[PDB]
């Protein structure tokens, strides 16, 4: 899915114009991309739609995992909702139903990545704004204070690394209690669990062993490029310098090496790695994050 | 508390003892006599056939051994101990066996027979030093004075398990005593696959071998050796990084009541062997005798070598005369005079040359063969691999160490290094090779014989100039040459079809159209005998 | 700088066979237990639970004899391991509870409170001995002194006093913990570089850097008794023999000395010969016979 | 009904069409039942290996679904088949009362290999959420590591009672008992392994360099990690081309030996289960070279293939086509159709394919015959597709060039393993096209260093190396074909070839034969090559009496595997007087290519090679002859003065 910033705009000026109020959602996102990944991906998720297409034989094992997911989910739901009310002990009774239960979290059910795109110099222009995403850069003007935001940058492709799994969440199953545990993953490095986490399994004395179950996991494709300035951007009697680009999900392989390209992204840092002795205080290393490419041929 | 035990063990104990004490136009008793002469010679060691271990018993007790001899094995050396104590009066004993129905490959070892007894060929490479190893250790315990004593290893320094008093509860906590445990000699080789087995297109395997006791030192690099003994696994942390799941190892946590030591098991064969023996008088003296009687013996002997070749009679008497060498001579000043003659065959890459290089490494008892271009300082002279797993450095032998007191053939002489040729020059010189790497300092011995093919330098012998003009070697080596043998074609019409008809002869009638006047091993019967009497 | 990473399940398979004698299935037989059993047609301790929600008291008073009625196994459990037993109940009433006062609501709590009941034969307590360690136990005395009312905390907000890593403590011999957590508790990427800092000296909060945090805590009520055989049975020339017992929350303030009256408890032990042992009683119980009106 | 968490399997479904899909199926000989009989077959040979069509099941129409599910879940999916297989073939033998001992093949085990998964797009073209497939692969196998064994039954022991316990590994984990299971002994923690009394398994992991038909912009070589188990272990030799089928997997790898951390970012390898090492575009591995791997095979019980099968039609069609008198001409006009008449090129190309004999004297010498080719001529003449058709019509080889080449290279090195850390020996260019064709370009651009190394492998087939590590002598029995631009800008006739070609005039004898292509202006040949090329774009896909690709090489890998021929004196008597007469005429020097024994040896290679063509098994005079002529027609002596060695540019035809 791709958010365009003009199409917001458009939607600012025309509430605007008729006289109800609106907010800037537009500086909202290019000060702080980071955040708002998840508020789209939750109101995308509280509208998709129904599925209009059964599924067959010829589809993913991606999706058909997920559509097991989801009617497990109702399962577990409604048979919490008949254990209750039978009972004998409605808003209520679904309110205790969901505190009650356990369910799989939308992120383990979403099957769509998302981007953004940057507000075009045009649109900007004729509605009277001074689009801040989409003024390009070079990797000399990229300073500290610009962290955590929007950015475009014009620049040279020198060296792709291949496409690979990157893990992101880590599925294990648990024998003992059939329980699946899921551990986050969002460092360079981490640690296996040992042991079952499940409610049952922590109550008991006797704990069950957990396995690592591959299919279950959740894989992101992974690529890092390094970005380099241009002939007519280094001052004069300098070296050029370079940047570092991640690309994740569906945007990967677009870029080759020879290419001059604006690549627009969030820039994020990262911890420090350089020697120890020369570290003074909380030093970071910076990369920037990408959502969309333009070739200039 | 009663422990445990193997009634197939016991079996198979006195099925062994049985077979000591029974198997046997004088009859003879041969198991008996060896422990006599054991007793007689303060031995070690058990020679036991195995084909002689098999017609008994419809052979049960041979499989049994065979595919289970790392279980057996204790059982085995327990029914010895008992023989001998019952016929005859801290000893460490060993058997040995040998002459097994089939030899297997390095490239055909396999995961299924690991603990088994097998046997294996192949070429040595190197040898290390040979270093003291812990066999039954002697422990005292900490938070009390006792003291434990024979504690078996098994591969790996094991401690006591439990504090053999109730008096003291100790488990885990010990120091060892250094002054009254025993050790074994232990000695480590590293053997390559031999050269007629390599798969097509492929490079050599190589493989660690053990030796334990009065085996060590039998080995000698260079040599090709048949082994015998059993096939083990050690411990491997290098398998980290390649692909697969790598088999790990965990504690159970079920049973234990309440209110991570997790180890990999990552693994590489080797082969702890218990025989070695090299693979390469008696009735035969009188045939010396008859040969050396003869007259025309010298000209047998030239007409002898390199039959597959035509003509060059001188060429054939110069490799005999470096077969047979002269005698080094000492001065009381300690002048030192050479006994070693060095041979050089100069001509075209159409001439036949190669041929003799290829017959002398073929035929030579200690040769090496090597190109002038796929060669390299390292390669010849020597090398010091200091990465001796278990302590300090150790010598690689490079091409000019082997074949020591021997033949080394160098083929494409022309194309030799500086430094290479500065190398031979040394070793031509002294007989000595210095080594100063990595802060070692060695001098090793290089008592060698050369043989050498050359071209000349513009491709063809330039009759005009002189052997100087038309080499391309330094003064220094080429001054040593005390034999150049130039080779040039002469066209002639009963030569020309005499040489037809011989190749054409090789090809049609094979190995038939040969017939030389002695064989193989005569010559080499004779060379040795003849190699001992210093005019 | 990024954030801490979280951990979380769902139930998908069925596991191996479920055994009789594991906490799961007891509290389950327990929860069976509080809302089906029937005495005279009545639904008793749903009904009392009810009401004592209403009413704000987070506790339960059950019988013994209705539960070696109902089921024997589960009461030879409890009769034989209390210490073991109780919380699963405990932690089914406030199950139950949590699903009645939800409902209720439309129509933040504790862990509520056990009370146990009985009318089985007594010991007297000349005849406590060895045997009776860690088992339940009926007794029957006069009440001669109680104590002032003690306080005992049951939720603790703590922060190391040298780099501020705050954490929770739960209370249901609990001490603070010796050294700060924050190093084997790796929360995030940045939090590995704000754990080393001014080149080469490494972090070490010292010794006990705790401090607790009373704004935000959350204390409870406990109390002594001593409880003595009755003076008329004493044998001849001895003095008579007394015991000390401890109760808690609501079994506070519920007698005065001079009493008559029966308990039903805990017989454990303390440290205060070689091995010797101070022993005393938990109160799970007070039944009085109505005193001095 | 039941379907598996995760999955949409069903065991009974998939079972139960798997079932009629083997009792029902044949290729619409191809009317009868085929699974049938394989299954018979099987069970008659005692194999355990059932080779799998995946295209199969996408002809019937029950399996239409199992083909998807095979190719989204092998794991249950396999286990499935092999479960029905075994039902099968115990249904096979009790319905129909053939034999009463059925206990071996209840017992034993047995595997289904698929073989044909449909077509790939390479590699780097898969994404992460294609993990767990199946796929196939082209490449050539460069190195293999060593045998590895893998624990699969752990042994552990009581250090005070000696009771024994047998552990099954579970998913690459093994549960270490905490007490000793006797009731007299219970101590806690008292269970020691005993590594040598395990059971191990087979591993092994082999470097691919992938091959891919399509290749995107500016994408360069890589290599690809095979992991083979079991039997399939040492199948696979440096050098072979192989097509192999296996599932892609994932694994994270510990960051340091000393730690359990792990890295985000996975490794990638592939998990082989079948491998075919036979095409119908490229001849049969010559099997004189792997006579030891086939008894290995043999005994290993791996049921790779490493020639093709021929059927008894087959054999028929071959000894009718043989039986013609046009088949030399007929063969020599079949080879590469796309390049126009060079009738004597195209001869010397097939006769070298064929080969000589190879000799072996038993108390040791060898005899090859291996058979080199070296083209001179004008640099617009089609001298180079020559080596390409050889190239990938030859089993093995490698093509070079002679500037972009080193004398290291040519032979060996050695290199650290970026996994294990460790250092490992790599084969030369020379050793891995052992047992092939060697193709060499602009020889004549070679420095006398690298050069120097081609003397030993062309005397002798073989490569001594003394170098750090390694002192010992390797095999390179292949053929070598080169080509090499003369001097200038034209091959001046005014002057003699060694004059025109920049190479020492005594390495040009030790090439069998020298082939001078001269480029002449001919009004006819002109116009015949003009309509031949200009033919070729009529329409935009090729549709150019030539026997097919595959039957030719049929018939050449038949006639190679087959028959040897043996020479005779008629022969002997004219290559005698053959050889003196050449020796005699042209008896001031560097005029011509002087004659040797290397030509009498390329004699009888060639008199050999032509006996072995049209199945016969004895050389005679007409073989000689034409090797004679052969020999004389590629430097084209008859145009040539016998006395300043220039050519008479009227004489040569076209
Ligand atoms: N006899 C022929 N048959 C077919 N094509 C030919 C012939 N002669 C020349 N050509 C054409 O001319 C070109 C020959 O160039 P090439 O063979 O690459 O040069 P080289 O002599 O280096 O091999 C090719 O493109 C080919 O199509
Ligand atoms: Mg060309
Ligand atoms: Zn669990
Ligand atoms: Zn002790
Ligand atoms: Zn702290
Ligand atoms: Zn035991």
């Amino acid at each position: 899915v791709i958010i365009d910033l003009d199409d917001i705009l458009q939607y600012q000026n025309e509430k605007f114009l008729q006289g109800t109020q609106a907010d800037d959602l537009v500086s909202a996102i290019q000060q702080n991309a980071n955040h708002f990944t998840e508020l789209f991906c939750r109101a995308i998720d509280n509208n998709m739609p129904l599925p209009t297409k059964e599924i067959d034989y010829k589809d993913d094992v991606l999706d058909v995992i997920l559509n097991q997911r989801r009617l497990r989910n109702e399962r577990m739901l409604s048979d919490r909702t008949n254990e209750i009310r039978s009972e004998n002990l409605n808003d209520a009774l679904r309110e205790v139903v969901e505190d009650e239960t356990e369910l799989f979290p939308p992120n383990l059910t979403r099957r769509y990545f998302l981007y953004f795109k940057p507000l075009s110099q045009n649109c900007a222009r004729r509605y009277r704004k001074k689009a801040i995403s989409s003024k390009p850069l070079s990797v000399r003007q990229i300073k500290g204070d610009f962290l955590g935001q929007l950015i475009t940058v014009r620049g040279i492709i020198t060296r792709v690394s291949d496409v690979k799994p990157a893990v992101e969440v880590i599925a294990y199953t648990c024998d003992q209690c059939g329980y699946e545990v899921f551990q986050e993953v969002n460092s360079r490095t981490f640690t296996p669990l040992s042991e079952c986490t499940s409610e049952e399994c922590s109550q008991n004395q006797t704990k069950g062993q957990l396995f690592m179950s591959t299919r279950a996991s959740k894989f992101s494709a992974f690529q890092e490029c390094k970005i380099q300035e241009l002939s007519q951007q280094v001052p004069v009697g300098h070296i050029p310098r370079s940047l570092n680009i991640h690309v994740n999900g569906t945007l990967v392989r677009s870029l080759s090496p020879g290419d001059i390209v604006d690549v627009t992204g969030i820039f994020l840092p990262a911890p420090y790695t350089g020697f120890k002795a020369l570290k003074a205080g909380l030093l970071t290393e910076t990369y920037l994050e990408a959502q969309f490419v333009r070739q200039h041929k | 508390v009663k422990k445990v035990d193997d009634v197939t063990g016991e079996k198979v104990r006195e099925a062994f003892e049985q077979f000591l004490e029974d198997f046997s136009g004088e009859v003879e008793k041969v198991y008996r006599a060896q422990i006599e002469f054991m007793k007689i010679y303060d031995l070690n060691t058990i020679y036991i056939d195995y084909q002689h271990l098999s017609m008994r018993e419809n052979g049960a007790l041979a499989m049994a051994i065979s595919e289970q001899y790392y279980r057996f094995l204790p059982f085995l050396q327990k029914g010895l101990r008992r023989v001998v104590r019952k016929y005859a009066p801290e000893r460490v004993f060993q058997i040995s066996f040998f002459n097994l129905p089939t030899v297997h490959r390095i490239r055909d070892i396999r995961s299924e027979k690991i603990g088994s007894l097998l046997s294996i060929s192949g070429t040595v490479t190197r040898t290390s030093e040979v270093r003291p190893e812990l066999y039954k250790a002697s422990f005292t315990c900490d938070m009390c004075r006792a003291i434990v004593d024979n504690v078996e290893q098994s591969f790996k320094y094991t401690e006591p398990t439990f504090c053999p008093n109730p008096s003291c509860e100790n488990r885990a906590f010990w120091t060892l005593n250094v002054t009254r445990s025993r050790f074994l000699d232990w000695q480590k080789v590293r053997i390559q696959e031999n050269a007629n087995e390599i798969p097509t297109g492929s490079m050599p395997r190589t493989l660690d071998v053990i030796l334990r006791g009065d085996s060590v030192e039998r080995a000698k690099p260079g040599d090709r050796c048949k082994f015998t003994g059993v096939e083990i696994v050690v411990p491997d942390v290098t398998q980290l990084g390649l692909p697969g799941v790598k088999p790990s190892s965990t504690l159970d946590t079920r049973g234990i009541s309440k209110t991570l030591g997790v180890r990999d098991l990552t693994y590489k064969i080797s082969f702890l062997a218990c025989h070695v023996i090299s693979i390469g008088s008696s009735d035969e003296i009188n045939e010396l005798k008859e040969m050396v009687k003869d007259e025309h013996i010298y000209d047998k002997l030239v007409r002898s070598i390199a039959p597959a070749v035509f003509g060059h009679e001188a060429v054939k008497k110069g490799i005999l005369l470096q077969m047979l060498g002269g005698v080094h001579k000492s001065t009381v000043e300690g002048i030192k005079l050479r006994g070693d003659i060095n041979i050089c065959v100069v001509g075209d890459p159409s001439t036949s040359k190669s041929q003799f290089l290829k017959y002398v490494v073929g035929f030579a008892p200690r040769s090496v063969y090597t190109s002038g271009k796929a060669s390299s300082a390292a390669g010849l002279t020597a090398a010091v691999v200091r990465d001796e797993e278990g302590g300090d450095y150790t010598i690689e032998a490079g091409a000019l160490m082997l074949a020591d007191n021997g033949i080394c053939c160098i083929d494409e002489f022309d194309k030799m290094d500086i430094s290479d040729q500065v190398a031979i020059h040394e070793a031509m010189e002294q007989q000595t090779i210095s080594i100063a790497k990595a802060g070692i300092h060695a001098t090793l011995n290089a008592r060698t014989s050369i043989l050498a093919a050359a071209n000349p330098v513009g491709g063809r012998y330039n009759r005009k100039l002189s052997l100087r003009g038309n080499l391309n070697m330094t003064a220094p080596i080429m001054s040593r040459f005390d034999l150049f043998f130039v080779i040039l074609d002469d066209c002639n019409e009963k030569i020309d079809t005499e040489l037809a008809s011989h190749i054409v002869d090789l090809h049609m009638k094979r190995d038939e159209a040969i017939e030389p006047p002695f064989s193989a091993e005569q010559l080499r019967r004779y060379i040795k005998y003849a190699r001992t009497f210093k005019p | 700088s990024f954030d801490r990473p979280e951990i979380y399940s769902a139930p998908v398979l069925q596991g191996e066979s479920p055994n009789d004698d594991d906490n799961t299935e007891i509290i389950k037989s327990f929860k069976n237990f509080i809302l089906e059993f029937r005495l005279d047609s009545q639904f008793i301790y749903r009904d009392q639970l009810r009401n004592n929600i209403l009413v704000k008291n987070y506790s339960l008073t059950v019988n013994m004899e209705h539960l070696i009625g109902y089921n024997e196994d589960i009461y030879k459990k409890l009769s034989d391991e209390p210490s073991d037993i109780i919380p699963l109940f405990e932690t089914a009433i406030t199950q139950v509870a949590k699903r009645i006062s939800i409902l209720s609501r439309a129509q933040s709590l504790p862990t509520f409170q056990l009370i146990l009941n009985s009318n089985a034969n007594q010991i007297p307590l000349r005849d406590l001995d060895s045997e009776h360690v860690s088992k339940i136990v009926r007794l029957s005395g006069i009440i001669i002194s109680t104590s002032v009312l003690s306080s005992r905390a049951t939720y603790l907000s703590i922060m190391c006093r040298n780099c501020r890593h705050t954490t929770s403590i739960t209370i249901n011999t609990v001490s603070l913990p010796r050294s700060c957590l924050s190093t084997i508790e790796s929360e995030s990427s940045m939090a590995n570089e704000s754990n080393i800092g001014d080149e080469s000296t490494k972090k070490n909060c010292g010794p006990d850097p705790y401090i607790i945090i009373h704004e935000s805590s959350k204390f409870i009520d406990q109390q002594f008794l001593k409880l003595q055989e009755i003076p008329e049975l004493v044998p001849v020339g001895e003095m008579p023999r007394n015991l000390t017992m401890t109760c808690d929350r609501y079994l506070t303030n519920k007698v005065i000395p001079g009493t008559r009256v029966t308990i039903v408890g805990i017989y454990s032990i303390y440290n205060s010969g070689v091995a010797i042992r101070t022993p005393y009683i938990k109160i799970l119980g007070i039944q009085s016979d109505v005193e001095t009106s | 009904l039941r379907i598996i968490w995760g999955t949409n399997v069903s065991i009974q479904e998939c079972t139960t069409n798997f079932r009629n899909f083997l009792m029902s199926f044949k290729y619409k000989t191809d009317e009868e039942l085929y699974y049938i009989k394989q299954l018979n077959e099987m069970r008659e040979l005692g194999t355990s290996n059932l080779n799998l069509d995946a295209r199969n099941l996408l002809a019937y129409k029950q399996t239409e679904d199992l083909y998807h599910q095979l190719l989204n879940y092998p794991q249950e999916v396999i286990s499935i088949m092999d479960q029905t297989i075994k039902d099968c073939m115990v249904s096979l033998i009790v319905d129909n009362n053939l034999d009463y001992d059925l206990d071996e093949i209840e017992t034993k085990f047995y595997k289904v290999r698929p073989y044909n998964v449909g077509s790939c797009k390479g590699m780097r073209e898969l994404n992460p959420n294609d993990i767990d497939k199946l796929i196939n692969l082209k490449g050539l196998v460069l190195r293999s590591t060593p045998v590895i064994p893998d624990m699969k039954v752990a042994f552990f022991k009581c250090n005070v009672c000696d009771h024994t316990m047998a552990v099954e590994i579970d998913r690459g984990v093994i549960q270490e008992p905490a007490r000793c299971e006797r009731i007299d002994c219970n101590e806690p923690n008292s269970m020691s392994l005993i590594h040598n009394r395990c059971s191990f398994a087979d591993k092994q992991v082999i470097k691919l360099q992938e091959t891919p038909d399509f290749v995107p912009d500016g994408q360069t070589p890589h290599s690809i990690s095979l992991c083979v188990y079991d039997e399939l272990v040492d199948s696979c030799r440096a050098g072979d081309r192989i097509e192999v089928t296996g599932t892609f997997r994932s694994i994270p790898i510990r960051a340091n030996s000393r730690q359990r951390v792990l890295k985000s970012l996975y490794k990638t390898y592939v998990d082989v289960v079948h491998v075919k090492k036979v095409s119908d575009k490229r001849l049969d591995v010559d099997t004189s070279t792997i006579e030891q791997e086939l008894m290995q095979n043999k005994v290993d019980h791996n049921e790779v293939e490493e020639v093709r099968q021929i059927t008894d039609q087959d054999l028929a069609k071959i000894r009718e086509v043989a039986a013609r008198e046009d088949l030399y001409s007929l063969l020599a006009r079949s080879i590469a159709p796309s390049i126009y008449e060079l009738e004597d090129v195209k001869k010397g190309i097939l006769l070298q394919l064929f080969g000589g004999t190879n000799k072996t004297f038993t108390k040791g010498g060898r005899y090859r015959g291996d058979i080199n080719i070296l083209l001179c001529g004008d640099p617009s003449t089609s001298k180079s597709q020559i080596l390409q058709y050889v190239h990938k019509i030859t089993p093995r080889g490698v093509y070079t060039s002679g500037k972009g080449s080193s004398a290291v290279g040519l032979t060996a090195y050695i290199t650290r393993d970026v996994d294990t850390k460790q250092l490992v020996l790599e084969s030369g260019a020379l050793v891995l096209s052992d047992g092939g064709v060697c193709c060499i370009d602009e020889f004549d651009k070679m420095s006398d260093s690298t050069r120097s190394v081609l003397h030993e492998v062309m005397e002798q087939q073989t490569i001594s190396i003394a170098k750090a590590g390694i002192i010992t002598t390797l095999n390179a029995r292949s053929s070598i074909l080169a080509s090499a631009n003369p001097i200038g800008s034209r091959y001046n006739p005014n002057l003699p070839v060694t004059e025109n070609i920049d190479l020492p005039p005594p390495l040009l004898s030790r090439f069998d034969l020298v082939y001078l292509v001269l480029d002449k202006v001919d009004e006819k040949n002109d116009r015949e090559l003009a309509k031949h090329l200009t033919n070729l774009y009529l329409e935009d896909k090729p549709e150019h009496d030539v026997l097919p690709v595959e039957f030719l090489t049929m018939y050449i890998s038949y006639a190679k595997e087959h028959i040897h021929p043996i020479i005779t004196e008629a022969a002997k008597t004219e290559l005698v007087r053959a050889y003196v007469g050449m020796r005699k005429m042209g008896d001031s020097d560097e005029k011509r290519i002087t004659a040797t024994t290397r030509q009498l040896e390329s004699m009888i290679r060639l008199a050999e090679a032509h006996a072995k063509m049209k199945l016969k098994n004895v050389v005679e005079l007409e073989d000689v002859q034409e090797a004679v002529r052969l020999i004389r027609s590629a430097i084209k002596d008859y145009a040539t003065d016998p006395k300043t060695g220039k050519i008479d540019m009227n004489l040569v035809q076209t």
